């Protein structure tokens, strides 16, 4: 996310057992790093 | 018609007027982005109770 130029990176990693879809459960995401970049991003892609 | 680029005449024998001086100018930039470069941060001792 981008708040006043601050890039807030949130991350959570937990093991699950999932056939398909999303599992039923609740989890909180801890912040990783804060990037004071402040550039506009209108699109995104996924690495291959 | 002359060459626009010329070379310095730096020599140790010349006076302080012709002596080479290294001038490094600090350029500051201010944008909407946060400030990632600032001065040192001084701290003091902690007292309790």
């Amino acid at each position: 996310k981008n708040i006043d130029g601050y890039f807030k990176i949130y991350s959570k990693h937990t093991p699950i057992n999932l056939v398909r879809g999303l599992p039923q459960g609740f989890s909180a995401l801890e912040p990783l790093v804060d990037l004071p970049i402040g550039i506009n991003i209108t699109r995104f892609q996924t690495l291959h | 018609c002359y060459f626009p680029l010329q070379s310095y005449g730096f020599q140790p024998t010349y006076g302080v007027g012709y002596q080479p001086y290294r001038v490094v100018v600090l350029s500051f930039e201010l944008l909407h982005a946060p400030a990632t470069v600032c001065g040192p941060k001084k701290s003091t001792n902690l007292v309790k109770n």
